[PDB]
């Protein structure tokens, strides 16, 4: 497991600067051919409840304790939704990074519907409440009397089972569950995300992290298999413009994956993309027609 | 002759001799419009295949801006580089003041209708320049269009725009003026200027976004989704029916029998690039010889209707590009059932290009998308025919057998035109042929 | 009111007059209106009913939000059989809200912080309990016998339609005391005033003058198209109706410069333009009228993911006089009649609406912005963004700033008139009274409930909808272009993206709105501003300068941008 990824991504969004992400990605040594990194969106190891850090090799070492948000949850497992103060746009961004960054991603149960936690139950039990299936008694987890439950379901006005459950979210395709489901559906359609190369594109704007995943044409083909994909993520909460240099894919047509929309073809001049606060785009770089 | 500058005239996209294997290709004319301009009418002779004559308004000296130099610098004549004047603002201004005069120079006479041309506005060149023309937009008030492949006039994109607006039919961008010459014997129309539908959008681009709607986040019915094009399709129906009925008033009508032997020659030649189309051929021929010795009504028509040649503005649909597509054969009248066949043909292509782009987009259950596409394709075709029939008393589906024939013919021409150019398309014509 | 032989009538000079604001005849073109019910906003006397003095206390919030003018629906003494649009006494505020003095206290307190107040005023009809009508029926030969339209048969004006065709069987109702029929366009207990009687015209002009003397900033004249009735016509928009409105304008311009007259006319844009008056004089009737079909079009435009239903009505709206200004709000129905405006001929979306499942569900019911868009935050922002950037002066409805919901089962108009949700405390912090006493119950569902949706909760995080909405008004007030600038639609190749430019001759601003739920690219042609630098307003971020080539902007689903076009140095 690549443990310090999440703490860096977190602090990167805090600073509205791409570099805390860029740094650990640059400082990660290459791994064997069989090998694969594992990444998840949490700050602590469930075994020891310790956040990984190296006094020498981590330049963010002293930085974390000084951040008020980081300081509050030291030694406690928290879910994705509470970690980002229930900001839907952020939840999407962090999920979008998890699925597009190198290595195999791990989702934690209930994060797909944006469940919360109950910190007072214990530093590790906090994230181990019952899965909230319906707004029925015991959140549809058990028929037993509420006293018998191994842990109580979330009951607050924000993350409560009356307002946050699977049954509720199944209907509108705008829900976080359905959004999360579809993002996995898109990711499974391009191998580039899973086992492709990773080249960071940089850019002039420090708040925007742009990179390309790529898989080579094994004995020939031009499908969603042997793709080049482009990911542009905006870490700032305000709208940001970025001028990217995609000259290598001159003539190629970027196609946004969630809508299959064709964007203007890439040229010699810098390509301009504009994102909203904590927004992101996933483009399939498609060949020009012979 | 031409010399190196020739190379540029083969990089075009509007140049059709990419496959034609040329013999001597030489400049046929050069009138002088201004000190630094000349309306050159080049002529290209091929070996085995008819001659084709292009035009190019070439300027000398310096040819700005910097953001067009690639798509403009024709070459270098002693001793400043030559470039086509559609990319110069000082030059297109003159070429519009010449249409306004309305002037003449040696052979090329310019004419304008009893309207008002709009000079003293900034002009840029439009991006999607077509395989028969190039276009520059003066401000947001008028758009000039010089025909890059002039063939001996009269040109229907000018002819049919005039009578349509003189009648007052609202579904055509109004014509302002034009210009022509008399090279050798017959005349040649060279270009038109017209009232700009600023704030427009293509039909294909608009159907593509509705076909995008069902398909993405699908399995929710074709009528229930918000993207539903059905209402807009119905409006487009009475739009095409309006121009047809209005055209028939001035053009007049005649009675003629279904071109059995002519359309048999089309289906016979299509079998040259044969697929499983030969297996359908007897069943298709049975549909053809069923309507033999039957009379239809022939009007002047568009000739090449598809969602691309149709624009949407606020307060109305617009019909453009009366190309139409042998200039003699192009002007010949025809059953309006050919035009409604073209639009209905185009609906299936809009829905299934997406399904190919949704086979893109593989693998497990494209069967769902096909179910939605068939839903969408058949529903907007219905909505379109309904709107057409609402405008003129006649319903196209009421005389279905005549329409079903032309749909089948448009598929045979679609198969051959696609198969040669693009192999991946072939399932679309073949499957739709199987559907009908 | 009272009676002796005539119905006596209080004097403006017996109450004071609130602090006058400096005279400005264009304030309404720059203002952002905030429609707030007196009964709903805040209760200070623990009776369970919102009151004038409570509304006075909460003016600091209103000021903080950044709205410029309060719009109060009718608060006059009334039997309230038709939500208070049936007025019993024009010179008396309904007991439960307070005294006329309490209204002056509100005015003065509001003017002190630059906030203006306008009010609904029904012109066409009074309640059947109004002293006038009781005098007309009881004393037919008295001085009020001809104050209402009486008849011996229910035959007259047969061309006029029954507005409430499901409740009323006729527009003539038989009075048992007078033994005659009386005309009423609305309900049988809301008899129409006879505007052919000169005394009636003078009486109503004195009602206007009363509240204007107290120092009110303007009125919204309700049900004005139905004032005059003539044979052989549908009794709508008759010349004499407009002629009376011209008098009201003259009375405003002559006696109280800088006041406003809004016209509630629920008709197609091409018709309501007549209510601004003769365009030669630059307007001589109403200052404002409402562009009613904007919201239904914006709504259907987002449904289709196509810009054109918005473009169409903007293109088909006729030009208005120089003084005049359009009024726009984000609702589908007129609060008076609960009817969505439509013209069978001139609306091309006519048949389209009933076929839409979402539109079909709320026919005849007032709904708030949040429920109308299924609580989609991104949409709520888009619709708000359009409201503030489109031509005309916008009206916000109370509680929409925090994304309150509605309770449809309370009634087709009461649905949006629940108490304002201030805190998650008992009664949503609206009143101290026991929950049973409340005039209407607060929202209690898991989504729009006062436990989860209230002002107190949203004040803290600047990411909240309240704070977002507040700031958008703060940005809008910093550029005049939005208020009174020109409007040129830029078009673009992508049908899902609506882009346009507002301009004053001193900003040019660019608004790009994406109606599609998926991310969309648009290539705009901004050659006219070559060299200019677009600056995004919410972040003061400079974008790349505009060139000769098409400018590319990429938006997320239901996103939008607001750029200030700034000169090169
Ligand atoms: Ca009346």
């Amino acid at each position: 497991f690549h443990f310090p990824l999440m703490p860096r991504i977190f602090m990167a969004v805090r600073r509205e600067s791409r570099f805390p992400i860029s740094e650990i990605l640059a400082q990660t040594p290459p791994i064997p051919d069989t090998a694969q990194w594992g990444i998840f969106l949490r700050n602590h190891d469930e075994l020891t409840l310790e956040m990984v850090t190296d006094e020498e090799r981590d330049y963010m070492y002293a930085e974390y304790a000084k951040d008020p948000r980081m300081k509050a949850n030291v030694g406690i497992r928290r879910r994705l939704a509470p970690l980002l103060e229930n900001d839907r746009n952020q939840i999407e961004l962090f999920t979008a990074l998890l699925l597009s960054l190198p290595g195999s991603p791990v989702l934690y149960y209930g994060d797909e519907i944006g469940m919360g936690d109950i910190i007072w139950l214990g530093d590790r039990d906090s994230v181990r409440t019952p899965m909230q299936w319906t707004p029925d008694r015991n959140a549809g987890f058990s028929k037993a009397t509420p006293g018998r439950l191994y842990l109580p379901p979330n009951q607050d006005a924000v993350y409560g089972y009356h307002s946050v459950n699977v049954e509720a979210q199944l209907d509108s395709s705008s829900s976080l569950l359905n959004w999360t489901r579809n993002m996995l559906a898109v990711r499974s359609r391009h191998d580039a995300f899973a086992v492709g190369t990773f080249r960071e594109l940089g850019g002039s704007n420090p708040s925007v992290l742009a990179y390309i995943r790529e898989v080579t044409r094994q004995q020939g083909d031009g499908g969603a298999k042997t793709d080049a994909v482009l990911c542009v993520n905006n870490l700032s909460r305000f709208p940001q413009p970025i001028e990217l240099n995609l000259q290598q894919w001159a003539g190629y047509i970027p196609v946004e994956m969630t809508g299959y929309v064709e964007f203007p073809s890439i040229g010699q001049l810098p390509y301009l993309l504009t994102l909203p606060g904590h927004g992101f785009y996933w483009f399939q770089l498609r060949e020009p027609d012979p | 002759m031409s010399v190196e500058f020739e190379d540029w005239l083969t990089q075009q996209r509007w140049y059709a001799g990419r496959n034609r294997e040329l013999v001597s290709a030489t400049t046929a004319m050069a009138v002088r419009l201004r000190d630094g301009l000349e309306l050159v009418l080049l002529q290209a002779n091929y070996a085995d295949g008819p001659d084709e004559r292009y035009q190019v308004i070439v300027a000398t000296g310096s040819g700005p801006i910097d953001e067009y130099s690639v798509v403009a610098t024709i070459g270098i004549a002693d001793g400043q580089t030559a470039y086509d004047a559609l990319y110069d603002p000082d030059a297109t201004r003159y070429l519009l003041s010449l249409i306004d005069e309305s002037a003449t120079v040696q052979n090329v006479r310019f004419v304008r209708e009893p309207d008002v041309e709009l000079p003293l506005d900034a002009p840029p060149r439009v991006f999607g320049a077509e395989q028969s023309n190039t276009s520059v937009v003066f401000g947001e008030d008028a758009i000039f269009k010089l025909f890059r492949r002039i063939t001996p006039g009269v040109h229907p994109d000018i002819e049919l725009n005039r009578v349509l607006a003189r009648a007052g039919n609202p579904h055509v961008a109004r014509l302002l003026g034009s210009f022509e010459t008399e090279w050798e014997g017959e005349p040649y129309a060279l270009g038109m200027v017209t009232e700009f539908a600023a704030n427009s959008a293509e039909g294909w681009d608009m159907a593509t976004t509705s076909t995008r709607d069902l398909f993405a986040e699908g399995d929710l019915y074709a009528e229930e989704v918000g993207g539903d094009f059905a209402g807009e399709a119905y409006r487009l129906g009475e739009a095409v029916a309006s121009v047809h009925a209005c055209l028939a008033h001035e053009l007049g009508t005649e009675e003629v029998p279904f071109p059995a032997d002519v359309m048999a020659q089309r289906l016979a030649a299509a079998v040259d690039a044969v697929p499983e189309l030969r297996e359908h051929v007897p069943q298709i021929e049975e549909r053809y010889h069923k309507l033999a010795d039957t009379t239809m009504t022939v009007q002047r028509v568009h000739g090449d209707l598809h969602l691309g040649q149709v624009l949407r503005t606020p307060k109305g649909w617009l019909l453009i590009d009366f190309e139409g597509e042998p200039l003699d054969e192009r002007r010949r009248p025809d059953t309006p059932v050919r035009d409604v066949a073209g639009i209905l043909r185009s609906f299936e292509y809009a829905a299934h290009q997406r399904l190919v782009d949704q086979a893109g987009d593989d693998d497990d259950r494209a069967r769902q998308l096909a179910a939605r596409a068939r839903e969408w394709v058949t529903r907007n075709c219905a909505s379109f025919c309904d709107g057409y029939a609402a405008e003129a008393g006649t319903d196209p589906r009421d005389s279905a057998d005549l329409l079903a024939a032309y749909e089948l013919d448009k598929a045979v021409y679609e198969a051959a035109y696609e198969a040669r150019h693009r192999p991946s398309w072939l399932p679309i014509p073949l499957g739709s042929i199987a559907r009908l | 009111h009272v009676e002796a032989g005539i119905v006596e009538h209080p004097n403006a000079e017996d109450f004071g007059h609130a602090r006058t604001l400096p005279t400005d005849t264009n304030w309404f073109k720059h203002a952002v209106f905030y429609e707030v019910l007196v009964r709903a906003f805040y209760d200070s006397n623990a009776d369970g009913i919102g009151d004038l003095r409570g509304l006075t206390e909460k003016l600091d919030y209103i000021k903080w939000l950044g709205v410029d003018c309060l719009w109060l629906p009718p608060f006059y003494d009334s039997p309230l059989r038709d939500g208070g649009y049936d007025i019993r006494d024009f010179y008396k505020v309904l007991p439960e809200f307070g005294t006329v003095d309490d209204f002056v206290t509100l005015l003065d307190a509001a003017h002190r912080r630059g906030i203006r107040i306008i009010t609904d005023l029904v012109m066409n009809h009074t309640s059947d309990q109004h002293e006038w009508f009781q005098e007309s029926r009881h004393n037919p030969d008295g001085p009020y016998g001809d104050f209402y339209v009486w008849s011996d048969t229910s035959d007259r004006y047969p061309d006029a339609r029954i507005i409430f065709v499901d409740t009323e069987e006729s527009n003539w109702t038989f009075d048992p005391v007078r033994r005659q029929f009386y005309w009423h366009r609305f309900f049988s207990h809301q008899p129409d005033l006879n505007y052919d009687n000169p005394a009636v015209q003078e009486a109503m002009l004195d009602v206007l003058r009363f509240w204007l003397d107290l120092g009110i900033d303007g009125f919204r004249l309700d049900a004005v198209p139905y004032l005059f009735e003539r044979e052989g016509t549908n009794c709508e928009n008759l010349p004499e109706t407009h002629a009376f409105l011209k008098r009201c304008r003259k009375a405003i311009d002559d006696e109280y410069p800088g006041r406003v007259l809004l016209a509630e006319a629920n008709q197609w844009p091409a018709d309501v333009v007549a209510y601004f008056g003769d365009p030669d004089t630059g307007g001589d009737e109403c200052h404002m009228a409402f562009h009613f079909p904007l919201m239904p079009r914006i709504f259907m435009a987002v449904r289709r993911e196509s810009r054109f239903p918005i473009s169409e009505i903007l293109a088909q709206t006729p030009p208005i006089p120089d003084t005049a200004q359009w009024g726009i709000f984000l609702r589908n129905h007129d609060e008076l009649t609960l009817e969505m405006v439509t013209d069978e001929e001139r609306d091309y979306m006519y048949a389209e609406y009933a076929k839409d499942p979402r539109m079909k569900a709320n026919v005849g019911i007032r709904r708030r912005l949040a429920p109308l868009l299924e609580n989609d935050r991104n949409q709520i922002e888009l619709f708000t963004a359009l409201l503030l950037s489109l031509p005309g002066s916008p009206v916000l409805y109370y509680g929409d700033e925090i994304g309150m919901g509605d309770i449809i089962w309370l009634g087709d108009r009461d649905s949006v008139r629940t108490p304002m949700q201030w805190t998650p405390d008992r009664n949503a912090g609206f009143s101290k009274a026991t929950p049973g006493r409340l005039y209407l119950p607060p929202n209690q569902d898991a989504v729009y409930g006062y436990h989860s949706v209230n002002v107190e909760a949203q004040l803290d995080s600047s990411s909240s909808l309240l704070n977002w909405t507040r700031n958008m008004l703060a940005v809008r007030s910093r550029h005049d272009a939005f208020a009174v600038g020109t409007f040129r639609e830029l078009g673009g190749s992508n049908p899902s993206v609506l882009a346009y430019i507002r301009e004053v001759t001193t900003d040019a601003v660019l608004c790009v709105n994406n109606l599609s739920r998926f991310p969309q690219p648009i290539e705009l042609n901004l050659q006219q501003w070559a060299g200019y630098i677009p600056v995004e307003m919410t972040g003061y971020v400079e974008f790349p300068s505009i060139g000769q080539l098409p400018y590319l902007l990429t938006l997320p689903g239901h996103g939008f941008y607001w750029f200030q076009l700034r000169e090169p140095d």
